[PDB]
RNA sequence: CUUUUUCGUGAGCUGAGCUGUGAGCUAGGCAAUAGUUCUUUAACAACAAAAAAGAGCACAAACUGUAGACGACUUUUUUGCCUCAGGGUGCUGUAAACAUGAAAGUAAACUUUACGAUCUGUUGAGGCUUAUCCCUAGUGGUAAAGUGU
RNA sequence: AGCGUACCAACAACCGCAUCAGGUCUCCAAGGUUAACAGCCUCUGGUUAAAUAGAAAAAAGUAGGUAAGGGAAGUCGGCAA
RNA sequence: UUGUGUUGAAGCGAAAUACGUGAGUUUUCGUGGAACAUCUCCCUAGUGCAGAUCUUGGUGGAAGUAGCAACUAUUCAAAU
RNA sequence: UCUGAUGGAGGAUCGAGUUGAUACUGACGUGCAAAUCGUUCAUUUCAAUCACGUUUAGGGGCGAAAGACUAAUCGAAAAG
């Protein structure tokens, strides 16, 4: 018979399987769509979550209780060394999906690049890329004018620098960027002219943008059902344990149907977040990245003491505003929105009035080491 | 045949063991770290040495050592290891 | 197959001559035979042998912990990594020792000497801090080289 | 004079089909704290053995702890704590 | 009644250009190592199994699985 | 009559042990166990508890009474 008192499922089933991602690296489902009208420009970056802090800003919403008070809001901080421009990747349409035409190599790549393509690199002859990379430059010419006549989607090969960054890792993440705007005329000179230069943060993205951001959650193993699902605990009573779900299925169907929730894995799973706006695009050349003008002190973005668990910011970096899936050290693949958004939050201006440096470990009372130093005075 | 003055952060090796396994898990480390430091399978332990682990209870092992790794050549290489009372553990790294 | 020849294409030669190939022209003679058929052994693809010509990785191991029941997954293997140490950052809350130092009071000598919870100074000291914190070409080390193709 | 006199008395020597967490009568009875032959720690005596070990350490189970604000709204019932 | 056996009987395993429609019969090879048949006719019975939660014995999948969980706890070195 | 001591009565009280077994309707339920384990609970000067010896034997016994118990067997034991 019908339930005595209805109640929404639990979960979504929506991100079914809730099974295990087959990589580290967020994937890119679909691009924004092509705008024939705006210049040719990239649309995804990558970078490494860093951690996070807590910034200090003024609201500029008329008609809404906090108005003209200053906010604190939770900012994560997105490591992004300059990525590199290695490769170009043409994209013809067929009634059976998207096909490569061909990918075009840059004269020089990277060991850093190189090491993606090895499992033992430190034992191996580093033989990669060796003997395709002197190929004659007319047959270079001839498959970019192949791409042009053919093609429809451009999208450019490039790799992160885990070098300039405090991993472990030392093999490159590399990713195909797709590249939106004017016809493939001049897709292809604007990804030629920049096909082996490095590609800052700042010429993707602009300060007060909405991004989506890709990632893979933070693994927890298997859970059971209620931490999985978020079922409701059994009573005390319970003869074989309350951490279950009572009954997973009427008697017919005589089976259990795909909508029941069950222990599994939690955690490691691909996701998209949509509209997470850009607070600030700190620099690496300067030193005041994470100063405002209403601090006027000299500081950088990583706390004292380091980002726990990550390390030193001393790269180029952008303080996303909300959080982001992923532990730290995770890549952090950022998109640029689907269909521009022209929603109030979206074109508003953040005028950040403090960021804050303190220790994330423990409760840190300083903002530097400096100024620690002069409140305690001199020790033994 | 060399001999080594190394130091063991026998912290870091039992944080996560329970009450009642902390001073055999320390051991058991000490045994396994000089092994893989002097490529012996034969290792063998100063009875002093292991008085020392034991001397605060099976609780707590004292957070480091000073240990003295010696190669003896009597399957034949061997390693003896040897407790060194030190007044304090700061400044003192690896010798050999 | 032989003769007379005509027209197109390949090798080699210098738009061009020759050889071969394909089709044809005139003339000549030259073969088929297995007893009545038992599928008309006729295609395509592959393989083996013999001749002629041209032509690296992965696992394991140690490490990691962005991962994990086990597999699996993320890493590194000599500007790295592990280790200890130093520094940073924090947590706790001022260590042991000494002090004709204090201390509610007490007793014992011809004014000092004994006991004293506790307190003070040296002492924001001492201890701890990655094991899943941060920095350091700082110390020492980085092992046998096995398996598959 | 004759008979008994070893050993276990449960922890594996008894009865429970067993080298079974069960059952099975009596006496001796230290120190500290304390009302106390209680509980907890200790000396003499005994032991460090239990039908297994090592490693990892997730779900789930089981035996516990602790939980902001509310305080029985839970539940047949304040069951359990 | 009239036969077969150490030049290998009964039994057993696999079979057969075998016979029968079929219960079966008959053969071969191997194994076996001491008895066997009679269909010439008849006499006799404790005479024919797939089952009975059948009886006795043997053996499986489950499965290298459940499990080897009370009694706080073991460690170093040596001897055999 | 009132007050303070003394005194040490009671099928008096709390409470270990002993004797039991209220609850978790806990564990276990292919158990350590054909009734156990943990916590909780009842009981302790008396109608108290225990041992050995001894009596009562099956349409019988024995029962502060539940059709209880009478050797894992009881609205008629067990053996033939």
């Amino acid at each position: 018979s019908h339930r005595k008192f209805e109640r929404p499922r639990h979960g979504s089933l929506g991100f079914l399987p809730r099974k295990r991602c087959k990589r580290l690296r967020g994937k890119i489902r679909s691009f924004p769509k092509d705008d024939k009208e705006k210049p040719p420009h990239f649309t995804a970056f990558m970078g490494y979550k860093a951690g996070m802090t807590h910034i200090v800003r003024e609201v500029d919403k008329p008609g809404s209780k906090l108005h003209k008070k200053e906010i604190v809001e939770a900012c994560t901080i997105i490591e992004c060394a300059p990525m590199v421009v290695v490769g170009i990747v043409g994209y013809r349409e067929t009634p059976k999906g998207l096909r490569i035409l061909s990918t075009v190599w840059a004269n020089h790549v990277s060991d850093e690049f190189r090491r993606r393509y090895y499992k033992n690199w430190y034992k191996s002859e580093k033989k990669a890329f060796t003997k395709s990379l002197n190929v004659p430059e007319a047959t270079k010419n001839c498959l970019l004018k192949r791409i042009e006549k053919y093609c429809t989607v451009l999208r450019a090969i490039c790799h992160t620098q885990p070098s300039k960054t405090p991993l472990r890792m030392k093999k490159a993440h590399i990713m195909e960027v797709q590249i939106n705007g004017g016809s493939m005329k001049e897709k292809l000179e604007f990804v030629k002219e920049m096909l082996e230069k490095n590609l800052p943060v700042s010429t993707v993205f602009n300060p007060n943008e909405m991004i989506d951001v890709i990632s893979v959650t933070k693994g927890h193993g298997t859970k059971g059902v209620v931490s999985r699902y978020g079922v409701k605990r059994l009573p005390r009573k319970t003869h074989r344990g309350l951490r279950k779900v009572a009954c997973i299925g009427a008697w017919h169907p005589a089976r259990v149907q795909f909508q029941i929730p069950r222990h599994g894995q939690k955690g490691y799973f691909h996701r998209t977040e949509r509209n997470k706006k850009i607070y600030r695009i700190g620099l690496k050349t300067d030193k005041n990245s994470a100063s405002t003008d209403a601090d006027i002190t000299e500081k950088k973005i990583t706390p004292m003491g380091g980002f726990p668990h990550y390390g030193v910011v001393n790269e180029d970096f952008l303080l996303l505003k909300g959080c982001v899936a992923g532990t730290k050290k995770r890549p952090i693949t950022l998109r640029k929105n689907i269909v521009p958004q022209v929603s109030r939050d979206a074109l508003a201006q953040v005028s950040l009035k403090f960021i804050d440096t303190s220790s994330k470990i423990g409760h840190g009372r300083f903002q530097t080491s400096e100024e620690k130093v002069k409140y305690y005075g001199p020790l033994k | 045949p060399v001999t080594k003055f190394i130091t063991i952060n026998l912290s870091k090796l039992t944080h996560k063991v329970c009450y009642k396994r902390k001073a055999p898990r320390a051991i058991k480390e000490i045994r396994s770290i000089a092994g893989k430091l002097m490529h012996t399978k034969d290792v063998r332990l100063d009875v002093k040495l292991n008085k020392f682990i034991w001397s605060k209870g099976v609780r707590n092992p004292p957070k480091r050592v000073r240990v003295k790794l010696e190669r003896k050549r009597n399957e034949k290489m061997y390693t003896i290891v040897e407790h060194v009372m030190v007044d304090s553990y700061k400044g003192l790294v690896n010798e050999c």
